[PDB]
């Protein structure tokens, strides 16, 4: 049941709401208010999600898929098995989502840290309520949202994708994913670092970071150095998805047409633009 | 409110750091570069110094030939015109050999030598740097993760232009230098084998690309959580347990059920990571020489 | 089809790797106890895993990983309840005591080393050529407690050598001893330093350093950990 530190840390407090009522743990887990209040969201959304399995005739996870209303329905309220189902489950993932974020941050007092966290997982939260509800709103329909389905999701996207030509053109879009290459890049090598230092060559002692800062001075001519690389991860991660949501909110919306023409405004600065020869004259 | 740790609130600067010496050979390693304050508020201030060697001057040599290599043809595609040049900067392209010359060395050079040119100059380039990652750490007498990391984003680019075009019979296959022109060929390249969404290894790969940046995430506001108990010091703590390893560990199992150690964390890191363009390359390599539409064989399984 | 074979050979792989992940995070704190310390019956599926010796620099021994587990120091707390997954109450001064957010781990009595072997932190009057090249130098800055009161002022800063990086403020308190604070818990001002953690009156109660010009891993646990429990514990003192 406890990890062989963990009693000393399991006090009374640092509860949001509620005081000692839910101040305590099941196995491994720490309950709290919101533990509650997940479990309640998580229990409910299920329920309709296999509401509308048996509506859909279908208990094949690969099949199951729960669609928002048709556009015709506008930002108006829909038929179960016409849009209102999605439209709750919604509602619930939402009541999920923040309620695991407040929980962290319960934790987070019990065990005084910082907030750090919570914090980035917000960032999570935020992407998902832009595909299913800033950017819907602002278009004008729920029907603009991805249905809750494993494959009818990846069909949004490629659709969605493929209405605005390649996608690959949205500016946010690029931006976004130089992040996520970038990410995926650092967190590649800080593990590898750390690891290269803590299991050094047969027989040698443990490195030490001295050995971590030197080996990249060496090779690239600098080193970002400790507190600094954690600092990085946790912002190109941030950066990354915080772009992927600019690249969506403005599609649609702000922007309608294909992607790739809206490039033609730099092309067509009039500096250069009549000039003859390369690609475009 | 409190204070965050993302930037330094006091700069603190001593005589450059020319770090440890070890086996490494100092006569290679340059002077130290001038100390950047602006970069002082993220990571450290110090500039260099930089380790040259062999291997760096040779790989750092082709690493521009095969910049140059593809920046002369631009400008030849431009008509020398310098306003041309950067109108139409993402427009132009180096583009392989015609499927006609297969994988013949012979295609005429504005018809596809000078992008085997530049390649083999990439070529190069690239395996000598991976060389400087191995023995810049055997010199350090440290473990070879980065190098072995390192292998795994090299096999995706390995199998990109160069096995899979070989494995198909022409370099035609291969990618474009060019910036819109390689978005275009990667947009079109899963249009032809059917949607690359029912390449069971592409989903793989987003699963761990995605996950990445979950982890990323989910370590570094960890550690910035417990920076206030010097949880960024992660050897030490590794060589002797702390309340911040503690603390973090705990803060986790009481979340999600179960927890890393500070060694522990980082293995699921370099592993995450590595397998994004491990499995990326894989799907991608069946992609037209063993499969030729992912859709197709998504509805047999065979 | 070769395909089949690839993606379903990979899927094991990638269970086994998982599987390898998961037992070498279990190479601390484990393994599962009951709440009075006696081992717990289900360890879950995963063995530990077979131990692992770091050869520490500088002649500081070995450490074998998983080991004999002990928390080394006496834990003032109390049941609430009659069956597990209660909070345990502080049965003195939790600050005073070390548990809870205030908790610190008996790490080793002796500084950490830089790569030569000389101390990691020190304080940057005995840091020969170390200065504030950037931002508000705190140094002479009084610093005030969450009472918003004034509780001493900064005499120096100890500095971390190998990454010239500024770890913590050391401040002269009212009877002419000092403390070290954090500098990840206090905020720099212009004309002041302020420190949400602790009241004016719990700067005393910071665990004080052997010697003048060095600090030892437990002493950074003790001080940190003291610290960061003002932020739950120095709460009635604390207004805003
Ligand atoms: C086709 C694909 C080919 C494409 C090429 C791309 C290859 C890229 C691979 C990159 C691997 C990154 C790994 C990072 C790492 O640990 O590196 C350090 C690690 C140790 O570095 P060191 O400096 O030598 O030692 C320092 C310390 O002494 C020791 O330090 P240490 O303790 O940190 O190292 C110990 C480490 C040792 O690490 C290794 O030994 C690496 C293993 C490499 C595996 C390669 C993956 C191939 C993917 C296959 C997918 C199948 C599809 C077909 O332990 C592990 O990580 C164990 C891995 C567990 C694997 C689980 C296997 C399960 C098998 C199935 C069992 C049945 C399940 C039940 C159901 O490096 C290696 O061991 C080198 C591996 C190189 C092999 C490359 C393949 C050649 C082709
Ligand atoms: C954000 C970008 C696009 C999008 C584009 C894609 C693309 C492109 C792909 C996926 C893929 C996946 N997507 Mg998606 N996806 C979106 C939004 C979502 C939402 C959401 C609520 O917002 C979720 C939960 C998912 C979930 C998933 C998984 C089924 C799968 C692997 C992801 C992963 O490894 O992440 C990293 C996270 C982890 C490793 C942590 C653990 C995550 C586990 C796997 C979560 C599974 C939840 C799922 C089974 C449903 C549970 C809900 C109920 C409680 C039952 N996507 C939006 C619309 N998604 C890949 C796939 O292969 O699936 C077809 C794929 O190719
Ligand atoms: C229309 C587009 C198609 C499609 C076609 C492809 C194709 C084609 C490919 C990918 C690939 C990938 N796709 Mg896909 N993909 C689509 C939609 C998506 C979506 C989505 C819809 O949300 C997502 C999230 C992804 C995500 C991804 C990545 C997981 C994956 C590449 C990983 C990587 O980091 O490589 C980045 C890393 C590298 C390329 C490694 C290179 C390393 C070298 C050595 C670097 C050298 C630098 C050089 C020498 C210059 C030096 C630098 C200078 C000094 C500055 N795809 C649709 C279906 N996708 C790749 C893949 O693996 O697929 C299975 C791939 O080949
Ligand atoms: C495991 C997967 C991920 C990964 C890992 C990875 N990459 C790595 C490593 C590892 C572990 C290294 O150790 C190695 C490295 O040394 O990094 C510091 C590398 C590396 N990955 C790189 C790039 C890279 N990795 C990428 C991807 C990924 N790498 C994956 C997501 C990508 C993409 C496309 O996403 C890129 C672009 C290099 C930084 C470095 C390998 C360097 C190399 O091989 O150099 C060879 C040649 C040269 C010396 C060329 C220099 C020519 C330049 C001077 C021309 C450009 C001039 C330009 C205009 C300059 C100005 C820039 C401004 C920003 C100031
Ligand atoms: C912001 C950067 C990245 C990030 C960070 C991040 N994610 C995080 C955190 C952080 C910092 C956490 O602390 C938290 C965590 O605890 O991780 C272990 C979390 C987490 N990120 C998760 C998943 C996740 N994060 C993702 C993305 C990202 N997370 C980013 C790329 C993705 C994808 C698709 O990329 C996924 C799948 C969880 C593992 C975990 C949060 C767990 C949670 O919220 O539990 C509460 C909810 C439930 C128990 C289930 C609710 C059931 C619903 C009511 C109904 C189901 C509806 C759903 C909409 C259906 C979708 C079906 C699909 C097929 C489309
Ligand atoms: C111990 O040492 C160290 C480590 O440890 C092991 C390391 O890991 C590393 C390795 C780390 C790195 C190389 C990381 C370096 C990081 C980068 C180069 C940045 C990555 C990000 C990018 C390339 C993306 C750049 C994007 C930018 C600047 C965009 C900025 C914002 C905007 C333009 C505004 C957006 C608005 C828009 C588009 C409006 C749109 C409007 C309409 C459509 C209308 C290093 C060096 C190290 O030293
Ligand atoms: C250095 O330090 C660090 C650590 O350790 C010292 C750490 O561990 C971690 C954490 C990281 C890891 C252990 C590595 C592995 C993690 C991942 C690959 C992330 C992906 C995670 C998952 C797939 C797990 C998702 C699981 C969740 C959200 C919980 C599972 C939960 C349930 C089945 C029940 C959910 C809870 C409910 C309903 C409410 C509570 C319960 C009641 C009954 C009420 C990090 C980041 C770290 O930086
Ligand atoms: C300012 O102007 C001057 C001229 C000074 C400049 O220098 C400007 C230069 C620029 C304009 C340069 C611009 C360069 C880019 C736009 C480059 C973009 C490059 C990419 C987007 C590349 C993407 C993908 C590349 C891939 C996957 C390459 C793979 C290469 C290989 C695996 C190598 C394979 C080897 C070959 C075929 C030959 C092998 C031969 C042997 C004998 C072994
Ligand atoms: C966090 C809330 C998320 C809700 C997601 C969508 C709910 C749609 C609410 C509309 C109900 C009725 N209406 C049209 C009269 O407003
Ligand atoms: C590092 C361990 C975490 C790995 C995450 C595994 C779950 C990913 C599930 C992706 C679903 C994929 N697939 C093959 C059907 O496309
Ligand atoms: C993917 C999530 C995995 C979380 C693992 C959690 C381990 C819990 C151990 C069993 C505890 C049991 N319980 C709840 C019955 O008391
Ligand atoms: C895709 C990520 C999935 C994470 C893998 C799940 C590992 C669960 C480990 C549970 C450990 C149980 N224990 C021992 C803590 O009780
Ligand atoms: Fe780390």
């Amino acid at each position: 049941a406890l990890l062989s530190f963990e009693r000393k840390y399991r006090v009374p407090g640092g509860t949001l709401v509620g005081g000692n009522l839910f101040d305590f743990w099941v196995g491994p887990f720490y309950v709290g208010f919101f533990g509650v209040a997940t479990f309640f969201f998580a229990a409910l959304g299920i329920i309709l999600i296999a509401w509308s399995a048996v509506l859909q005739g279908t208990w094949n996870p690969q099949l199951i898929s729960v669609y928002p209303p048709a556009l015709e329905y506008g930002l108006g309220g829909a038929p179960l098995a016409k849009g209102g189902l999605w439209q709750i489950i919604t509602i619930c993932a939402t009541g999920a989502f923040v309620s695991w974020a407040l929980r962290e941050v319960e934790i987070c007092r019990k065990l005084g840290i910082g907030y750090h966290i919570p914090f980035a997982f917000a960032f999570a939260i935020l992407a998902y309520l832009t595909l299913v509800l800033f950017r819907p709103v602002m278009m004008g329909a729920w029907g603009y949202a991805f249905p809750y389905g494993i494959w009818t999701h990846l069909d949004w996207v490629s659709n969605t994708g493929y209405t605005y030509g390649n996608f690959h053109y949205n500016p946010a879009h690029m931006i976004a994913i130089s992040f996520f290459f970038t990410n995926a890049l650092a967190l590649a090598l800080h593990g590898a670092l750390v690891l290269s230092a803590a299991n050094p060559e047969k027989g040698k002692e443990m490195r030490t970071p001295d050995h971590q800062d030197t080996f990249f001075r060496d090779l690239v001519g600098y080193s970002i150095g400790t507190l600094g690389i954690h600092r990085l991860g946790l912002l190109l991660s941030l950066s990354a998805v915080f772009f992927s949501a600019l690249c969506m909110i403005i599609t649609g919306t702000i922007w309608f047409d294909q992607w790739v023409d809206w490039w033609q405004w730099w092309v067509k600065l009039p500096w250069w633009a009549n000039i003859p020869g390369g690609i475009n004259g | 409110a409190e204070y965050q740790n993302i930037f330094s609130q006091v700069q603190v600067r001593g005589p450059a750091d020319l770090g440890m010496t070890e086996d490494v050979n100092l006569a290679n390693r340059s002077g130290v570069g001038p100390f950047s304050t602006l970069l002082g508020w993220f990571g450290d201030a110090q500039l260099g110094p930089i380790y040259l060697g062999s291997l760096g001057v040779l790989s750092l040599f082709s690493g521009l030939m095969w910049f140059f290599t593809i920046g002369i043809w631009f400008w030849y595609q431009a008509g020398w015109n310098p306003a041309v040049f950067l109108r139409d900067l993402f427009f132009f392209s180096l583009e392989p050999p015609a499927p006609e010359y297969g994988l013949s060395f012979a295609a005429p050079l504005k018809e596809g030598g000078l992008w085997l040119i530049a390649s083999f100059f990439m070529f190069v380039a690239v395996w000598s740097w991976w060389g400087r990652t191995y023995l810049r750490a055997q010199a350090l007498g440290m473990g070879k993760h980065t190098a072995w990391a390192f292998l795994s984003a090299i096999w995706l680019w390995m199998v990109l232009g160069f096995i899979r075009p070989i494995l198909m019979g022409s370099w035609s296959e291969a990618v474009p230098y060019g910036i819109f022109s390689h978005l275009d060929w990667t947009n079109n390249f899963s249009l032809v084998h059917g949607n690359l969404f029912y390449n069971p290894f592409h989903g793989l790969s987003i699963a761990f690309l995605y996950g990445s940046a979950l982890l990323f995430a989910m370590h570094g506001a960890t550690i910035l959580a417990v920076s206030r108990f010097g949880g960024e010091r992660e050897l030490e703590q590794i060589a002797d347990r702390g309340t911040a390893a503690e603390r973090a560990a705990l803060f986790w199992r009481w979340t999600m059920g179960f927890n890393a150690t500070m060694e522990g964390i980082h293995r699921w890191a370099i592993w995450m990571a590595v397998l994004v363009t491990l499995t990326g390359g894989i799907g991608i390599l069946l992609s037209g020489t063993v499969v030729d539409n992912w859709y197709v064989w998504g509805q047999n399984h065979g | 089809d070769l395909a089949s074979l690839a993606i379903y050979s990979f899927w094991i792989f990638l269970a086994g790797l998982i599987y390898y992940l998961q037992t070498e995070n279990m190479r601390e704190g484990y393994p599962l106890e009951n709440e009075d310390g006696t081992p717990a019956a289900n360890q879950g599926p995963f063995p530990l895993p077979k131990p692992k010796t770091f050869i520490l620099p500088h002649g500081r021994g070995t450490l074998t990983v998983p080991g004999p587990e002990s928390e080394d120091r006496p834990i003032a707390l109390a049941r609430t309840a009659v069956s597990e997954g209660f909070p345990h109450a502080p049965t003195g001064d939790p600050m005073k005591d070390g548990v809870g957010p205030a908790s610190w781990v008996a790490r080793r009595d002796l500084p950490e080393l830089d790569g030569h072997g000389h101390n990691k932190i020190k304080p940057m009057k005995a840091a020969a050529g170390f200065h504030v090249s950037a931002g508000k130098n705190p140094i002479g800055l009084p610093v005030r407690g969450c009472d918003l009161e004034i509780a001493g002022k900064v005499v120096d800063i100890w500095v971390d050598i190998p990454e010239q990086m500024a770890r913590f403020l050391e401040v002269e308190l009212k009877d002419g001893s000092t403390r070290l604070l954090p500098m990840q818990m206090v905020k720099v001002q212009s004309n002041r330093v302020h420190v949400n953690a602790l009241s004016s009156d719990l700067f005393a109660g910071i665990p004080t350093i052997k010697s003048p010009t060095e600090v030892t891993l437990l002493e950074e646990d003790k001080i940190c950990g003291y610290v960061a429990g003002g932020l739950m514990y120095a709460a009635p003192k604390r207004k805003s």
